RNA sequence: GCUAGUUGGUGGGGUAAUGGCCCACCAAGGCGACGACGGGUAGCCGGUCUGAGAGGAUGGCCGGCCACAGGGGCACUGAG
RNA sequence: GAGGAAGAAGCCCUUCGGGGUGUAAACUCCUGAACCCGGGACGAAACCCCCGACGAGGGGACUGACGGUACCGGGGUAAUAGCGCCGGCCAACUCCGUGCCAGCAGCCGCGGUAAUACGGAGGGCGCGAGCGUUACCCGGAUUCACUGGGCGUAAAGGGCGUGUAGGCGGCCUGGGGCGUCCCAUGUGAAAGACCACGGCUCAACCGUGGGGGAGCGUGGGAUACGCUCAGGCUAGACGG
RNA sequence: UUCAAA
RNA sequence: GGGGAUUGAAAAUCCC
């Protein structure tokens, strides 16, 4: 069974991207959902839409990467080059707002869950809230 | 391991073995000598290093360096004792101070002066 | 004590002429003009390719030179430097520039940095009419460093500060050639100096 | 009882009192209750003597027993005067 | 144009029957001191003609280093082998906080200002190699925002 | 604040008195993940009134004799066991460990 | 694995005052793997040294608290 | 301190031409630690007395261990330099003497007739009233890895299963608000540390002022995630 | 046999 | 106990 449905996601994604998909489906959920809208927002995935598999709820994440490249080895650089856990179940991990990590002097984010909802890091920053750190990207 | 695991165990502390336990560890320590002995190095090399077993005041018996070029040493010098090993000799992991007590400085000595007790000679 | 001895040698160690007399230093004879090799009896044969670590002790040793200061001094100036806001680099020069006893000489006072400090632990130094005979003494800016009343006659005073009519003196500081008094401007910007050393190896050195 | 007296501080030929309130019984230089005020005896500042007054009065007002010294002191920034 | 700053030479051995048989390794930096470095690892007969051979070598095999004043636009990690190498951007006066292997391909880059810290095997030749692609791996924020785009 | 705390009873066992099984939450000091620790309270309860499996609240008090320091505020949720089950348990694990052991 | 004043109760004693602090009766109870009991070591802290930090190490001097006064017990006097 | 030889002597080295120590010395000229003479402190204004009213407020007087010290003004002499290193790490090299000896050695290692590693000398590097040695703490050491490590063959998967405690837990909704987050507020002694000015001629040392919060208490607030209680769901699990 | 020799 | 032979120098071996 799924221990980290959060963390499956991230690495569905972190899978497809390595050898290029188109999509990638994940088991929807509305947490799941809110995360992909950061992403979608944030400009790593094309976007992402509710999609019906086998009769069970799921999320097509549409993919993006760069332009093919010159010489030996032309496949794309990622859009998405780096994406990883942070909190976890047994080692959950929070900040508050003065504790938010600046994701590669924020050329990168971190996706945060406040109960001002799910955010970036500059976005809670902004309405001066921390919360769970889910995750960062870059 | 895993969180859990380090919140159950944790991490050891290392702890540290000392080289000279010549009690008290203490920077010097005075003895007696025992054994005035000369005693044959380990490969690849070959002399006769001048050692003396010395019944320390921390109430150890060790074995200690005679450095320098000769000594006055004998069954009954009183000497004191500091700490550095004779990488040739096992076993021997002090020094003794030249220039304390009945230990006589190295004779003739001109450069290295402060270790092997010797005084600045004069410049006539 | 701030060295004292063969001081024309260490022009030679450095490779490069060093004002450690003023003049001779500047007649040929401060020794690097036809002998620039190291001191010593090996002076002339060739070098080998320094350690980075090397090249690293000679700037350091070369700067520290220049103002005939102490290690201890020197460190204790450096690490003031670091912790201070702005660039260590510059402001570590601004601090050694600032000394009373380098000041004196940049007046023109005396012509070398050693005599200079001489006649400040002899009380011909004046900072605001007050006497002051530390060398280390820090000048700041808006100071007026002077000659004492009592000292403005003597032989040497003259003959120096005779020499420094007409000539021009640092950016950062101003010099009233007639009552023989001088005012410390500002701290000197790293471009206002030009000592042939790279402070950025310094840094580095204390770095390790 | 509780007083109004100076506590040492400064260096060694160059001292700097405190004007402190503290319990009689606490070492001179040992914890007070508050401070109100500091003495330069030297005066080497043109600031060598302030007081805050208005809490000097509240202490006294409550049993504060000033020291002879620090009774001295607290006068020269009008205390006690009540004109 | 393009200095020129050797990291290491060292002197391999291969055997054959009466006995040894030397070879040179040679590590040279080229750089402008301006946003362009090169690695070069030649191996040759003489030492000579290794470093050469190194510095040719380290003319093609370039990197274009997007310098920010004198720093890196974000910290990175990269690991080459079993050395890692970690890369930190600094304020200026600073200066470059670094192994000597690290710092000449740093410096040759017109780095003036970083934090740099040596991981994992300190093997030069792999630490050297770690530091290129980390360099190598450096995104601006136009970059980002050209790849966020789209 | 007198401090107030929330527990479960695990003993009706003694008179007046009333063991208190209250836990506890808090991030580990290094290792951050969130730990539970409980500790037991002998709170003093003069009208028999609480029972097994029961929880109360309990509050800081002038002691009422050697380790009780605490009475029973109030009835927060009256009846369960699967608490005191858990502890009971726990408990016979004990006869385990030592020289010989006990059935898992 | 530990525990008999041991855990709790009622009534007293005692104290400036709560309390097995002590006592007389009555209950069988209390504690422990979230480490009881036992052994070893150690006065604690503001702080100090080190370290990029997280940490690690330390607690002389100065300030706070505690404990002791040749080694054990006890009380009397007194606001103490 | 400044001047001072195409550069004394001596010692060292040499291809015997010369090269070092070296502007260093000598010597010339300046300045004047020491020392002598004179002056000579701040720290001390209260308590007390008198006026007033034993108050406020005014006046007055007695007190210095440190100390004839600090500091000031005259006069004024050229006037202590060591210690450790020079094989690599690690800045600094030559001769002679010793030979697996005598010895060196933090680690790797030096010495069995050409030793930059032993001892001495000349030279050099480093630091300087100090320089080295020993011991001990942190560092480098992501070498117990929270930040920040590992376990096929390098040290390391339990011989296997069953299962207790414990840790961890799919999708949707609701209540609660314990974790978590936000706002206020109390507490957080002084000293120390940090920044800024100041006082001793500087500094060390010291004074004044200024932020700096974590932790905990209280009072409000939020509810995404974790938790808990309710109710649902079949994609896990189990069953037919 | 030991140490060291390309 | 050297002092030789041998050795790169030893141990060993043969000599006085
Ligand atoms: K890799
Ligand atoms: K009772
Ligand atoms: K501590
Ligand atoms: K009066
Ligand atoms: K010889
Ligand atoms: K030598
Ligand atoms: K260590
Ligand atoms: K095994
Ligand atoms: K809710
Ligand atoms: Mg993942
Ligand atoms: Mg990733
Ligand atoms: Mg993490
Ligand atoms: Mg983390
Ligand atoms: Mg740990
Ligand atoms: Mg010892
Ligand atoms: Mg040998
Ligand atoms: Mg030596
Ligand atoms: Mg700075
Ligand atoms: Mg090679
Ligand atoms: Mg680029
Ligand atoms: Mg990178
Ligand atoms: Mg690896
Ligand atoms: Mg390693
Ligand atoms: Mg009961
Ligand atoms: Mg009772
Ligand atoms: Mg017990
Ligand atoms: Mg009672
Ligand atoms: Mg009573
Ligand atoms: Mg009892
Ligand atoms: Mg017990
Ligand atoms: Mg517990
Ligand atoms: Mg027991
Ligand atoms: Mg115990
Ligand atoms: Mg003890
Ligand atoms: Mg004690
Ligand atoms: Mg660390
Ligand atoms: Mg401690
Ligand atoms: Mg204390
Ligand atoms: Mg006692
Ligand atoms: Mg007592
Ligand atoms: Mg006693
Ligand atoms: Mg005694
Ligand atoms: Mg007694
Ligand atoms: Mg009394
Ligand atoms: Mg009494
Ligand atoms: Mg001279
Ligand atoms: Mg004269
Ligand atoms: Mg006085
Ligand atoms: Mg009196
Ligand atoms: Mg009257
Ligand atoms: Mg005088
Ligand atoms: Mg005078
Ligand atoms: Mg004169
Ligand atoms: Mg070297
Ligand atoms: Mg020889
Ligand atoms: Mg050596
Ligand atoms: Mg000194
Ligand atoms: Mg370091
Ligand atoms: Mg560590
Ligand atoms: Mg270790
Ligand atoms: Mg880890
Ligand atoms: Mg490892
Ligand atoms: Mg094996
Ligand atoms: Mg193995
Ligand atoms: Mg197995
Ligand atoms: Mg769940
Ligand atoms: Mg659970
Ligand atoms: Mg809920
Ligand atoms: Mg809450
Ligand atoms: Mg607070
Ligand atoms: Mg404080
Ligand atoms: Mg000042
Ligand atoms: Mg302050
Ligand atoms: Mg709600
Ligand atoms: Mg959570
Ligand atoms: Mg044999
Ligand atoms: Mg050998
Ligand atoms: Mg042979
Ligand atoms: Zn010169």
């Amino acid at each position: 069974m799924l221990t980290d449905p959060i963390a499956d996601m991230l690495t569905r994604i972190r899978n497809a991207t390595r050898v290029y998909k188109e999509s990638t489906d994940v088991p929807a959920s509305r947490f799941k959902e809110e995360i992909l809208r950061i992403l979608a927002r944030e400009g790593f995935i094309k976007g992402y839409e509710r999609v019906d598999v086998d009769g069970k709820p799921y999320l097509r994440v549409y993919l993006k990467y760069g332009p093919r490249r010159q010489g030996p080895d032309p496949r794309p650089e990622q859009v998405i080059h780096h994406i990883r856990r942070i909190s976890k179940p047994g080692r959950r991990v929070y900040v508050g707002v003065k504790e938010i990590p600046r994701v590669r002097r924020g050329l990168g984010i971190a996706i945060l869950s406040t109960s001002k909802g799910v955010l970036t890091d500059r976005e809670a920053r902004k309405l001066g809230v921390g919360g769970e750190l889910i995750c960062e990207v870059w | 391991p895993t969180i859990n695991q380090l919140v159950r165990k944790g991490r050891e502390k290392v702890r540290k073995k000392s080289k000279v336990p010549a009690l008290k560890g203490a920077p010097f320590r005075r003895g007696v000598c025992t054994v005035v002995r000369t005693v044959t190095p380990k490969k690849p090399n070959s002399a006769l290093r001048k050692v003396a077993k010395v019944r320390l005041t921390s109430g150890y018996e060790v074995t200690a360096y005679i450095p320098g070029e000769g000594h006055n040493l004998q069954e009954h010098s009183v000497v004191l004792i500091r700490g550095g090993r004779v990488k040739d000799l096992p076993g021997v992991r002090y020094h003794i101070v030249r220039g304390v007590y009945d230990a006589a400085g190295v004779k003739d000595r001109k450069k290295s002066r402060s270790k092997y007790g010797t005084k600045k000679p004069k410049e006539a | 004590g701030r060295y004292i001895g063969p001081v024309c040698r260490l022009c030679r160690r450095e490779g490069v002429k060093l004002y450690l007399k003023g003049e001779r230093c500047y007649s040929p004879k401060c020794a690097m003009e036809r002998r620039p090799y190291p001191p010593g009896q090996h002076g002339q044969k060739r070098a080998r390719r320094p350690s980075d670590y090397a090249v690293r002790l000679r700037e350091k040793q070369k700067l520290r030179r220049i103002y005939g200061i102490s290690e201890r001094q020197f460190r204790n100036l450096f690490e003031e430097a670091s912790k201070k806001k702005g660039v260590t680099g510059s402001v570590f020069l601004g601090l050694l520039e600032s000394r009373l006893d380098n000041v004196v000489y940049r007046l023109g006072f005396a012509v070398s940095r050693r005599q200079a400090r001489q006649l400040v632990r002899h009380g011909h130094i004046t900072v605001n009419g007050r006497r002051v005979d530390l060398p280390s003494y820090r000048v700041r800016p808006g100071d007026e460093i002077a000659v004492a009343e009592k000292s403005r006659n003597l032989e040497l005073i003259r003959q120096n500060l005779e020499a420094m009519k007409g000539r021009k003196v640092g950016p950062w500081l101003s010099l009233d050639v007639e009552g023989m008094k001088g005012k410390f401007l500002r701290l000197p910007d790293r471009e206002d100096l030009a000592l042939p050393v790279n402070e950025q190896l310094v840094i580095e050195f204390y770095s390790r | 009882m509780v007083k109004i007296r100076l506590a040492r501080f400064g260096s060694k030929h160059n001292p700097h009192y405190r004007i402190v309130v503290t319990d009689a019984r606490r070492k001179r230089d040992g914890k007070y209750i508050e401070k109100i005020g500091y003495y330069d005896p030297r005066k080497t500042t043109p600031d060598w003597l302030k007081v805050d007054v208005e809490r000097a009065r509240y202490w006294l007002s409550v049993g504060a027993q000033p020291t002879d010294t620090a009774r001295r002191l607290l006068r020269q920034a009008g205390v006690f005067r009540q004109e | 144009d393009f200095e020129e700053k050797m990291i290491l030479i060292r002197r391999t051995a291969r055997m054959q029957a009466g006995g040894r048989r030397f070879r040179f390794g040679a590590l040279v930096v080229v750089g402008d001191r301006q946003g362009r470095v090169g690695l070069g690892f030649g191996k040759a007969p003489e030492v000579p003609l290794a470093v050469q051979k190194a510095g040719y070598y380290a003319r093609r095999n370039m990197v274009e280093v997007p310098l920010q004043n004198g720093t890196i636009p974000h910290e990175i990690e990269v690991e080459f082998g079993a050395s890692k190498i970690v890369l930190k951007p600094a304020a200026p006066g600073t200066g470059v906080i670094a192994g000597a292997v690290p710092r000449a391909i740093l410096e040759l880059a017109g780095v003036t200002d970083i934090l740099t810290k040596e991981l994992g095997s300190r093997n030069p030749i792999n630490i050297a190699y770690a530091t290129m692609e980390a360099l190598r791996q450096l995104r601006t924020k136009a970059d980002v925002e050209r790849l966020r785009k789209g | 604040p007198k401090k107030v705390l929330t527990g479960v009873v695990v003993s009706d066992k003694m008179q007046k008195t009333v063991t208190v099984l209250v836990e506890r939450q808090f991030p580990h000091p290094l290792y951050g993940k969130v730990i539970k620790r409980s500790k037991k309270y002998l709170a003093h309860d003069p009208e028999e009134k609480y029972k097994l499996g029961d929880v109360v609240e309990i509050i800081e008090s002038r002691p009422i004799s050697k380790r009780k320091r605490f009475r029973v505020l109030r009835l927060v949720e009256s009846g369960r066991m699967d608490l005191v089950e858990k502890y009971l348990i726990r408990r016979q694990n004990y006869q385990s460990l030592s020289k010989r052991g006990g059935k898992a």
